[PDB]
């Protein structure tokens, strides 16, 4: 199939939506990796291996204030949190586990909301 | 080497 649709739709509409998908992120039982920052610094790898580190810790604070209320937009960022923590945390030993759980979980909610529309 | 996650690199 080829359409990529990622349309948001009513902007408000995301607001909530993302806070939806956010809201149960946040209360998720693996997202505890998600909710700090990284280095930023001192982490070897990061601006290269991953583009946008983001996290809960900062990101969350967005939805608060609107910052992230759209389709990639919101997306970009936490689908960022998955695939680049991913990009080097293991395979599947400690890391792997929540990014793997997450982006199964919140899958479920943005594409049903109009986020991944697949 | 790739990603880090560690602690703080103390200099």
């Amino acid at each position: 199939g080829s359409h990529m649709s990622k349309e948001p739709r009513d902007p408000d509409q995301l607001y909530s939506t993302l806070k939806s998908i956010l809201q149960q992120v946040k209360s998720h039982q693996s997202a505890w990796p998600f909710m700090e920052p990284v280095k930023r610094t001192e982490a070897p790898g990061y601006y290269e291996v991953i583009r946008f580190p983001m996290d809960l810790k900062t990101m969350s604070e967005r939805l608060k204030n609107r910052y992230y209320v759209s389709k990639k937009l919101f997306m970009a960022d936490l689908q960022r949190v998955f695939t680049n923590c991913k990009e080097y945390n293991p395979p599947e030993s400690e890391y792997y586990k929540c990014a793997n759980i997450l982006e199964k979980f919140f899958f479920s909610k943005i594409k049903e909301a109009g986020l991944i529309d697949k | 080497s790739y990603g880090r996650k560690k602690r703080r690199q103390r200099c």
